[PDB]
């Protein structure tokens, strides 16, 4: 069977107008391993994003934890973008820096 | 206190090469700290922790020449599990092993682990005695039988027992036992209160009141949150003298 | 130290 994706970005840091961060986005219980994570600022691929090597959780359904560095800004977006077998076209889920 | 070390083993056939991708993570005490990936500048296995590039060369020959046998094994069984499914050619399936130790007190073995997952359901996987196997599918049955005349179960136990108990004792010797603990906010936001549980190590966290899972925040530590004035949120964690009050 | 795998299946 394959398994949609489940994508989550949070901050690492209770997010602050020009404190350092790191933005998360975590991509869990999903099947083939074949997968694309990419991280947007205002609609933007964002440079060099840093990936964790992906592991798989004890139901053997893969995840895998894309991070990058920033520190944000009150007026700007942040958004993660997934393509993978499970969907027609990509999902993109945004940050919310609320909760 | 509790150790373990598990090694997640992962070989990917697709339609388009002819040699399956594997990748090998090694995990101490739930920190990935050596990897093997086939698909790379020379595959070979690398650490992946600080404290683990103080190892010496000859540790990494044995294992990465040790790796390059496994992904051989995986590429056959993959083979081997075609015809147990009546898979004709044309797709893509993932062949996945888990492996381990976990260790506690006295630095003692516990429970020993060695599974295997196809199309990541459960294939079949070694007993709590470490000499019988558990096997899902009648596909799998065929493997059971021929583990069983094989002895397989006795190379097994022999490590799970033997190099894996071992080996895990001197990774520890060399970050690891320490203990970060949560910084712990709440949002006062409506239409529902929500507790925060940020920068915390290990992962074994539970917050409750008077739901999302622990997941890491990126550089090592872990995060979590529980979503709900005649009310509070009690945070439990190992780093923690007694569990923490916040309304 | 990664197992070495016995008989295949
Ligand atoms: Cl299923």
């Amino acid at each position: 069977i394959q398994k949609t994706p489940q994508i989550q970005v949070y901050s690492r840091h209770p997010p602050e107008n020009g404190k350092p961060n790191i933005l998360n986005c975590y991509v869990t219980q999903f099947h083939p391993p074949h997968i694309e994570i990419q991280m947007l600022k205002n609609g933007k691929k964002i440079p060099k994003v840093e990936m964790s090597d992906m592991s798989f959780s004890k139901d053997w359904s893969f995840y895998i934890l894309a991070h990058t560095e920033f520190t944000p800004t009150e007026t700007d977006t942040y958004a993660c973008r997934v393509k993978h077998d499970s969907m027609a076209e990509p999902k993109t889920v945004y940050w919310d820096r609320d909760m | 206190g509790p150790h373990s070390m598990r090694y997640f083993e992962t070989a990917v056939s697709r339609p388009g090469l002819e040699e399956p991708r594997y990748i090998s993570v090694g995990y101490v005490d739930n920190k990935e700290f050596v990897r093997f990936d086939s698909d790379a500048e020379n595959p070979r296995y690398e650490p992946r922790a600080p404290w683990m590039e103080q190892e010496g060369p000859e540790y990494w020959e044995r294992e990465t020449q040790k790796a390059k046998g496994q992904e051989q094994w995986f590429r056959v069984s993959l083979r081997n599990l075609l015809g147990y499914y009546n898979q004709s050619a044309g797709g893509s399936h993932t062949l996945q092993q888990m492996s381990g130790c976990d260790l506690g007190s006295d630095w003692r073995l516990l429970r020993g682990y060695l599974q295997f997952a196809y199309e990541g359901r459960d294939y079949i996987a070694l007993n709590e005695d470490l000499k019988t196997w558990t096997a899902a599918d009648m596909a799998a049955q065929i493997t059971r039988r021929k583990w069983e005349q094989s002895g397989a179960a006795e190379h097994y136990k022999a490590y799970l027992e033997g190099e894996c108990v071992e080996w895990l004792h001197r990774y520890l010797k060399n970050t690891l036992l320490r203990t970060d603990s949560p910084k712990a906010h709440v949002t006062h936001h409506p239409r529902t209160l929500r507790c925060w549980a940020l920068g915390f190590y290990p992962a074994d966290i539970t917050l409750t009141w008077q739901l999302v899972e622990t997941r890491p925040a990126g550089d090592g530590t872990f995060q979590k949150w529980a979503s709900v004035q005649n009310y509070t949120c009690r945070v439990y964690h190992e780093g923690l003298p007694e569990p923490l009050t916040l309304r | 130290k990664a197992v070495y795998n016995x008989a295949t299946m």
